[PDB]
């Protein structure tokens, strides 16, 4: 791809998050969502193979339900209420509507079934890109209408969303789709706290995304894509090796890394609103999630570890790519606990 | 609520039970989705025109223009997809399975 | 007394059709240094009716078709679409007088290439579905400047109203100030009909019989006048007196008619383009140009305080 | 010789210019001796059915001047 | 020369916008007195309709604020006939 | 109305012309023929070329569905901005036109 | 009977949707998408809205549905269909499209008048020439003004249609 | 995230089309111009939570502006009871709603 | 700058055209004196009702009857 | 509700102008001219009071 090429492509995917989270109008929104997903489409087809537009087919489909479902509830909202305001739904019919195809666009579950597929279709940095900063024009809209999301639905998608972002964890080898399915179980855990505190929304979504992309970062440095392959990080570059599974047990919510930040803090916001039942079932399937990454974990700081010949050579030379923010995000990704009064910041 | 309002839902919902069961073809799935595109379109345009509202009335053309280039970016990517098949054939899309 | 009105309409266009083909045939005869028809009537006057009894009554073809529907809807299609662009046209009055008759005729000549696709489609040949693509790409690629072009004149106009065209250039014609204009709209209209030097499917309906071919003949030609006449209306506005309407109707007749001619003295003149030539003079010299001057009409009734009135 | 071809381009004439004179003979027939009213915008259609329930015969193209006020 | 003729038609334009607005006041006092006597005809054979339908109040409004409301179309021409309706909606939409 | 009564009335000529066109030479009993083109049984190969000139009339053709409205926009008060937003349309269908150029969008059908 | 027509048309529409969402082909798919954009554009010009219809004619059946049957057409290897003499080749045609009429007559019935004359519109419904207007159309004044009060609405509009040539150039190449 | 631009910068991106009670070009009113506006100055500046229980008339009367179904309720009824009436032989209607009384100007 | 002009209007004279033209209509706008009475004659054309004014007292500009001195008149519009 | 007050019909009785769309259109600017006063405070009473309940006479 031409380079100037890539830069306008870039801005303009970024230019329709910054429209969807700066209008006040709602054709403005969907707007910034037909520019985001128009100009994303050949970030995933960087490398112009078939899966890659297999994956791109897929997504188009999906994101393109959601644009219409969107557009229904807001044009459902102009027969209810007359107006164009970017603030809470004048009908539940289309305030049903709008938190479905904004569940459709994170991709949280029973929509999530385009999230490991896509993130297995395309590159790492696309990858990168679909699961950071894709998510902070929906999240956005359901934070400027949330006194209109139904509570029932938004706990069941939340619940429902961990569950499977759990379940889906069990029988991968690929890193992409560990990935996506641990997008899943997040994006379940910002939606359960959204009608208790925002603030909380923003927490998790920020520290999601500082590990997220450190993950992405790991992965890109040392160019794997399957567990089998990551295996063989302690042999090339050790110093590699821990900063990728400290960052997973960061990811999985565990003391006392910045990643227990973001759930225990949930809980903290759930257990004020009288629901006990609702974060222990889902800090449990957070368990769960830590039962499966654990053992990728094991996986490469241990046992399975045995190299081949040919990597002997890649000893004589460096790693020339560029480790963009890694030093950095690897400190905030785990370090940033004794910090975590921070957070007013995101009120 | 109101009755050809209802009607031109009901065939908003018709064209997404369409696109939610596919039969052999993507290309199937493109007409059903810009079938949702024109319900939404004249949808649209009758409330505006409804109420008078005059300023919106550059919505739907809005609305269309846009999701008319959705379309096109679509349609090129069903392409890419018979050029790698020979067909637009959704089951040849599987091999993100794994 | 509208259907009469309906019926005086639609009636003369498939009798001036079916004497265009005897014009054009005596026309391209005495270019061509010989003689047209003289044989079947005095000098020809009965060429027209024989050639339509003789296509009436061949054998259909039996087409083995890839589709029932889309073949019978292909010559529907084309000749309500060609008769249906008469309508807002103003002689000096239009059957049906419309706000926005040139958006009109502009929508309901962008739906005239769904005959071309369907008659391909109807037929079961590869070669003749990939003439039918050629002609439609050629088709929606000359309505790109059509469009251009129509909007840059009507920006003189004041609104979409055929009728207003003639209150319009009442003081001069709009061929003055819009020469460009007046010869790019006129060599787009005629590679829109596939006429030559843009008749490349005699260089795609032939799956159907002699009957529904002159049909799609028939329709062909109907837009070959209607666009003469669209053109006439456009550029060459003539002189209107409300108490005697046959002046102007008189006037855009005869100015009509030799425009048609005009066609004709093209059609005996030049050799084809090549498909990518035509491509070339479409989408690297027409639209460039055409651009500029849509610029330049936006532009210049702003800079010359001449911006028409709405109403 | 050249003008062999008059016949034909004479017929056309006459076939394009029976539409033209046919529709004004007709608005002329249909409205009073007069040209059809063009209503394109909603002042023009109000005026026109404002003539329409003034007439008192359901006819908009039925002027009443001064002698229908006192 | 379309210098000088859109300008002149702007002048005429504006010529028949200020034949608009002298007759305005007329056009909109007997517009006031029309919706006002279709009211008064629709409130009158509404009470002598609604007699065996009891808790019916002849002539209460929908709306609670006491603003005069623009009518809508069938509260004008909602008791008459059905060429007067079809006159009335799609008389300017239909009118050739 | 007189708009619905003359498409039905064309459409109802055309119907016509086409069913003398079909059923009249259906009279004759003229044979039964039997045994059935610059290809035989070839499938047909795809043209990237022609997708790119249909996509680049729907593109082209959305950008003047927003020049469009420019008779009435010219009636406007705010003349500064109606002009330098009709001009940066047509700059955009031109920097369009321009980016297919230079791309080698517009070869082999030019 | 013509009071009803804009509901007339609606109900045509929805039934135009039955005919592609069940999806026979992509080709009848868009057979039917286009019947039933001009049933819409009906409903639409029926309530003033004439730019708009139009725009449907030109812009989404004449500049997007070209496409779709152009793209369709390049895909979807054809077969041949009966095509034995006139009995059956356009008597089956006009025998099933007046069974299609039939069906669209066949659905105003008792279960249709429970929902028509309980819910009454034509009479109150169709109110857009509520009063006068003045010298303009309200819905072209309306579109017009996207030049002098759309000004962002327009710069995104046209970064997204550069965006879309772009992006297209960029994912048709293979390269 | 609102990252409210258009009032930090004090730009007019796309307040403009959101309400109707906006600047209309040529001064067009919409057909709840005056319901809307009260809603709008009702609820200005008290936050939803009170706006939806403390002006719930206002709102109340701009919906029924809007979707006019107590109205069609009202006509509807009207008319099925004329109907019945009509039906039964009970009732005639007036010369100046069958047509035959000269209309007013 | 003037040999390859030359160059361009030998080889390409469409796309000279076209960049001159389009050139024109840009810059012609501002460069020219009747730019003004475009605005003002589109913002003299009354599409609306000129709803009139209560007469609290004291208001010299503006006037009672239409064939009155004060008022914004459009006699250059007549002259020109 | 309140009960809205619509006028008696005795209270909207007047004689027409019973003249057409042309007649009025050739005497505009006349009338323009010499039926300013009452006119211009109909209007202003017809903008003022949003009623035409309370713009009768
Ligand atoms: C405010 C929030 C800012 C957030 C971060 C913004 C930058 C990141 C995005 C762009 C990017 O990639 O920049 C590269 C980025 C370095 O990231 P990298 O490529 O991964 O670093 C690899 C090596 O360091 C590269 O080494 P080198 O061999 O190429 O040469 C030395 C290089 C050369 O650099 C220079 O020469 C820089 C000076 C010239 C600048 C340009 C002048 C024109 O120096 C560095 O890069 C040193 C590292 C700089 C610090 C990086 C992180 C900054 C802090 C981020 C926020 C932390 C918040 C913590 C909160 C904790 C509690 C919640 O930044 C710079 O190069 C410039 C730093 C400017 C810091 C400004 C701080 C104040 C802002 C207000
Ligand atoms: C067993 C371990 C989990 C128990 C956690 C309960 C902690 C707590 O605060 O309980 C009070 C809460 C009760 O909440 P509560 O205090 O709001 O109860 C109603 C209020 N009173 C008591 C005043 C009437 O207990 C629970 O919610 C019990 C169910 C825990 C979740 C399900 C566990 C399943 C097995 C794993
Ligand atoms: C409306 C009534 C009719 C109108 C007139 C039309 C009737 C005459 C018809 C004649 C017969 C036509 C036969 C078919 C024609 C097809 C071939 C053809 O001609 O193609 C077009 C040809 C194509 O040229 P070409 O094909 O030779 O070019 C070769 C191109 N390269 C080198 C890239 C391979 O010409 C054009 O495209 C020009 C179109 C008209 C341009 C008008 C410009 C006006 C002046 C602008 C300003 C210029 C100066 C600069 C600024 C100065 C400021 C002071
Ligand atoms: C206005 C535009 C033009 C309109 C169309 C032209 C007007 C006249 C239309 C009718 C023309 C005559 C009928 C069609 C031609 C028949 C030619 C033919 O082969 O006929 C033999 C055919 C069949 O003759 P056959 O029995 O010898 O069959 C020949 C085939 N073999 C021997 C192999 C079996 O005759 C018919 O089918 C009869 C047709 C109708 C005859 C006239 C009835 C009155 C019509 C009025
Ligand atoms: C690159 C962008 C080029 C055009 C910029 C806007 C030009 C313009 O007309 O501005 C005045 C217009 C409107 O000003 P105006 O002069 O029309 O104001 C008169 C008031 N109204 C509109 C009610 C009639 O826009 C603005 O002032 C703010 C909007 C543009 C903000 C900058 C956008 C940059 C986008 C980059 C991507
Ligand atoms: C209230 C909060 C509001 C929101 C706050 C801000 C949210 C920020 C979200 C950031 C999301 C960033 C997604 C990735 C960057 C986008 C562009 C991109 O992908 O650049 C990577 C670039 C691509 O290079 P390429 O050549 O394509 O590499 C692939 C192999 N050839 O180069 C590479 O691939 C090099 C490898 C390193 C790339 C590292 C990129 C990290 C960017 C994110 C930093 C952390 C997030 C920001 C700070 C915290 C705020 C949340
Ligand atoms: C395969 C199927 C068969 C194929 C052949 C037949 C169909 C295709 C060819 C015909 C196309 C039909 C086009 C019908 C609408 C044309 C646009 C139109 O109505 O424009 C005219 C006018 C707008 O101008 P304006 O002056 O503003 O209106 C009066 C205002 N005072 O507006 C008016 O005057 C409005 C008049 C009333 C509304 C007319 C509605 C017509 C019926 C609905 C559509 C019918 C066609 C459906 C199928 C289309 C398939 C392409
Ligand atoms: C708006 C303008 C439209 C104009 C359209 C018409 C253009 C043409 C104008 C007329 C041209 C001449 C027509 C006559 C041609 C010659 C016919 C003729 O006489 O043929 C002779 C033939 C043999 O008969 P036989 O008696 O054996 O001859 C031996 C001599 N004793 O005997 C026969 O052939 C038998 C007699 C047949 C006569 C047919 C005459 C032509 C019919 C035309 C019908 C349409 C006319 C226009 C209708 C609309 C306007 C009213
Ligand atoms: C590194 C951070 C750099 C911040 C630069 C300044 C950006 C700015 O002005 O942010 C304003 C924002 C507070 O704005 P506020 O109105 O509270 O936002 C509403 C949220 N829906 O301020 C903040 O949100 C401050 C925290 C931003 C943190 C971003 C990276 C994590
Ligand atoms: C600022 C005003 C507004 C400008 C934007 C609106 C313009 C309207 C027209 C739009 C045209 C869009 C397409 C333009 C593509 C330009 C690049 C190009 O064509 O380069 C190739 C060409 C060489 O020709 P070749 O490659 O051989 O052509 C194939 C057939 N033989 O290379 C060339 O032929 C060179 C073309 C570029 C240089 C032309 C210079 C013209 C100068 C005219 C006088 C000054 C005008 C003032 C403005 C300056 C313009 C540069």
């Amino acid at each position: 791809m031409n380079p100037i090429i890539l830069i306008i492509i870039l801005m303009t995917v970024m230019l329709g998050t910054i429209i969807v989270m700066i209008s006040t109008h709602w054709l403005l929104i969907w707007i910034g969502f037909e520019m985001n997903m128009l100009a994303i489409i050949p970030i995933m087809m960087k490398k112009h193979n078939p899966r890659a537009t297999e994956a791109s087919t897929k997504y188009f489909l999906t994101q393109s339900t959601a644009s219409m479902l969107l557009m229904m509830a807001i044009i459902i909202n102009l027969m209810f209420s007359g107006q164009w305001t970017v603030m809470k739904l004048f009908n539940p019919m289309a305030s049903m509507l709008m938190t479905m195809a904004l569940a459709m666009k994170l991709g949280m579950a029973p929509f999530h079934f385009w999230v490991p597929e896509v993130t297995q279709g395309i590159p790492l940095s696309s990858g990168l890109i679909l699961l950071t900063w894709q998510k902070l024009a929906p999240m956005s809209v359901l934070y400027q209408i949330l006194p209109s999301i139904n509570l029932d639905l938004i706990l069941t998608l939340s619940i429902l969303s961990i569950t499977i972002g759990g379940w889906g964890g069990l029988n991968q080898t690929q890193l992409r789709k560990i990935m996506a399915y641990s997008s899943i179980a997040h994006m379940g855990w910002m939606t359960a706290v959204l009608l208790y505190n925002p603030t909380m929304t923003l927490l998790n979504l920020i520290i999601y995304i500082i590990m997220t992309s450190t993950m992405f970062t790991l992965f890109m440095a040392n160019s794997t894509t399957t567990t089998l392959s990551l295996s063989h990080t302690w042999n090339k570059a050790p110093i590699m090796t821990i900063l990728v599974l400290i960052t997973l047990l960061s990811m999985g919510g565990l003391p006392p890394l910045s990643g227990f930040m973001p759930k225990w803090m949930i809980i903290q916001e759930m257990t004020k609103n009288d629901s006990i039942i609702l974060p222990t079932l889902m800090a449990i399937t957070a368990l769960l999630n830590l039962y499966f990454y654990m053992r990728l974990t094991y996986s490469t700081a241990l046992t399975m570890f045995p190299s081949t010949n040919n990597m002997k050579m890649k000893w004589q030379f460096p790693t020339t790519k560029r480790m963009t923010l890694l030093p950095t995000m690897t400190v905030l990704s785990t370090m940033l606990l004794p910090l975590t009064p921070i957070l007013s910041i995101l009120e | 609520m109101s009755l050809v309002y209802m009607n031109i839902m009901m065939a908003f919902t018709v064209s997404l039970t369409g696109l939610l069961m596919y039969r052999s073809h993507l290309m199937s799935s493109l007409l059903c989705l810009e079938g949702m595109m024109l319900s939404l379109f004249i949808l649209a345009t009758l409330m505006i025109l409804n109420s008078h509202f005059t300023l919106a009335s550059m919505m739907p053309i809005i609305l269309l223009v846009f999701a008319a280039c959705e379309a096109a970016l679509g349609l090129s990517l069903l392409v890419m997809v018979s050029n790698t098949y020979g067909t637009d054939y959704v089951q040849n899309l599987n091999l993100l399975q794994c | 007394m509208f259907m009469i009105n309906v019926l005086t309409l639609i009636i003369p266009i498939l009798l001036a059709v079916a004497f265009l083909t005897l014009v054009e045939r005596k026309v391209l005869g005495y270019m061509q240094f010989r003689k047209g028809p003289n044989v079947v009537g005095p000098y020809g006057l009965l060429q027209p009716i024989a050639d339509a009894i003789k296509l009436f009554i061949k054998e259909p073809l039996r087409p083995a078709t890839s589709s029932i529907s889309m073949f019978i809807l292909a010559p529907i299609l084309a000749l309500t679409l060609a008769l249906t662009m008469w309508i807002p046209l103003p002689m000096p009055y239009p059957l049906i007088n419309m706000n926005l008759g040139v958006l009109f005729m502009l929508a309901m000549s962008s739906l005239a290439v769904y005959s071309i696709l369907w008659s391909g489609w109807a037929s079961n040949s590869k070669y003749a579905l990939i003439g039918a693509l050629r002609a439609v790409a050629q088709t929606i690629s000359y309505e790109v400047t059509l469009a251009i072009i129509l909007l840059s004149v009507l920006l003189m106009n004041g609104s979409f109203t055929l009728s207003t065209l003639i209150i319009t250039q009442e003081q001069v014609w709009l061929i003055f100030p819009a020469w460009p204009l007046a010869m790019m709209w006129f060599i787009s209209t005629l590679a829109e009909t596939n006429r030559a030097p843009f008749d490349l499917t005699e260089g795609f309906n032939v799956e159907y019989a002699a009957g529904p071919f002159a049909l799609f003949f028939m329709a062909e030609y109907a837009n070959i006048i209607m666009m003469n006449i669209f053109t006439t209306t456009l550029f060459l506005g003539a002189f209107h007196n409300p108490y005697m309407p046959e002046l102007y109707t008189i006037n855009f007749t005869i100015k009509s008619l030799l425009l048609s001619i005009t066609f004709l003295w093209i059609r005996a003149s030049y050799p084809r383009f090549r498909y990518d030539q035509l491509m070339h003079l479409l989408w690297k010299n027409f639209l460039p140009l055409t651009l500029a001057l849509c610029m330049w009409h936006v532009s210049l009734p702003i800079l010359l305080s001449s911006i028409p009135p709405q109403t | 010789m050249w003008f062999e071809v008059l016949p034909g381009i004479a017929v056309m004439g006459v076939c394009l210019f029976i539409p033209g004179m046919a529709t004004a003979r007709i608005h002329r027939f249909s409205n009073g001796g007069r040209e059809k009213r063009v209503a394109h915008y909603s002042y023009q259609w109000y005026l026109m059915e404002r003539d329409r329930r003034v007439s008192g015969v359901n006819r908009y193209y039925v002027s009443k001047g001064l002698e229908n006020i006192d | 020369s379309m210098m000088r003729w859109n300008r002149e038609r702007r002048r005429l334009q504006i010529e028949d916008f200020e034949a608009r607005i002298a007759l305005m006041p007329l056009l909109q006092a007997e517009k006031d007195r029309r919706v006002l006597q279709m009211l008064r005809e629709n409130l009158e054979e509404e009470a002598t309709i609604m007699k065996d339908v009891p808790g019916w109040k002849v002539g209460e409004s929908v709306f609670h604020t006491t603003r005069w409301v623009t009518p809508m179309m069938g509260e004008l021409y909602g008791l008459r006939t059905g060429e007067e309706i079809l006159s009335s909606t799609y008389g300017f939409i239909w009118y050739t | 109305m007189n708009l619905m009564i003359t498409l039905l009335t064309n459409f109802t000529l055309a119907t016509l012309l086409v069913t003398i066109a079909f059923w009249l030479p259906q009279l004759n009993v003229y044979s039964e023929k039997t045994s059935p083109d610059p290809m035989g049984s070839a499938r047909l190969p795809f043209s990237m070329k022609f997708f790119l000139v249909a996509i680049t009339f729907l593109l082209f053709d959305l950008e003047i569905a927003l020049l469009l409205p420019l008779p009435w926009a010219s009636q406007t008060t705010n003349l500064n901005t109606m002009l330098t937003m009709a001009l940066l349309l047509i700059f955009l269908l031109a920097v369009s036109l321009a980016y297919e150029w230079t791309q080698k969008g517009l070869e082999w059908t030019e | 009977m013509m009071t009803y027509i804009v509901f007339i048309l609606s109900i045509i529409f929805v039934m135009g949707f039955v005919g592609f969402s069940s999806k026979p082909s992509p080709i009848y798919g868009g057979l039917g998408l286009i019947v039933s954009g001009g049933v819409g554009c009906g409903i639409v010009l029926n309530f003033g809205g004439s730019f708009l219809g139009l725009m449907v004619f030109l812009i989404y059946l004449g500049g997007m549905m070209v496409v779709f049957g152009y793209t369709t057409a390049m895909a979807t290897e054809q077969y041949p269909e009966v095509w034995v003499s006139n009995k059956v080749v356009l008597g089956t045609f006009i025998t099933g499209l007046l069974m299609e009429f039939l069906m669209v007559y066949y659905v105003l019935k008792d279960k249709e008048v429970e929902i028509v004359f309980k819910f009454n519109g034509m009479g109150d419904w169709v109110i857009y020439d509520t009063g006068d207007s003045g010298f303009f159309s309200e819905e072209a004044m309306g579109i017009a003004a996207l030049y002098s009060y759309g000004t962002w609405l327009v710069i995104v509009t046209g970064w997204s249609l550069l965006i879309g040539v772009v992006v297209i150039m960029e994912i048709t190449r293979g390269n | 995230p609102f990252f409210d631009v258009q009032k930090k910068l004090g730009v007019d991106l796309d307040h403009w089309m959101t309400i109707q009670s906006a600047e209309q070009p040529h001064r067009i009113p919409a057909r709840c111009h005056a319901f809307e506006k009260e809603w709008i100055e009702c609820a200005h500046g008290i936050g939803s939570i009170r706006a939806e229980k403390e002006c719930k008339i206002e709102f109340e009367d701009f919906r029924e502006c809007l979707l006019r179904q107590k109205t069609m309720k009202r006509l509807n009824a009207i008319k099925r009871q004329r109907d019945k009436l009509i039906k039964e032989g009970k009732y005639t209607p007036p010369p100046h709603h069958s047509g035959q009384e000269d209309l007013r100007p | 700058v003037a040999a390859f002009l030359k160059n361009v209007w030998a080889k390409e004279p469409v796309l000279v055209a076209s960049f001159a033209i389009a050139g024109l209509a840009v810059i012609l706008p501002t460069l020219s004196p009747y730019t003004k009475y475009s605005l003002m004659i589109n913002r003299a054309t009354p599409y609306n009702y000129p709803v009139p004014l209560r007469d609290d007292g004291n208001m010299p500009d503006v006037p009672s009857h239409p064939q009155d001195p004060q008022g914004p008149s459009l006699e250059w519009l007549k002259r020109l | 509700p309140g009960i809205v007050e619509l006028p008696s019909l005795e209270d909207l009785k007047v004689q027409e102008v019973k003249v057409s769309s042309s007649v009025l259109k050739a005497a505009a600017h006349h009338y323009g001219a010499q039926c300013d006063k009452p006119n211009k405070e109909f209007m202003l009473c017809r903008w003022e009071e949003k009623d035409p309940r309370r713009c009768l006479e």
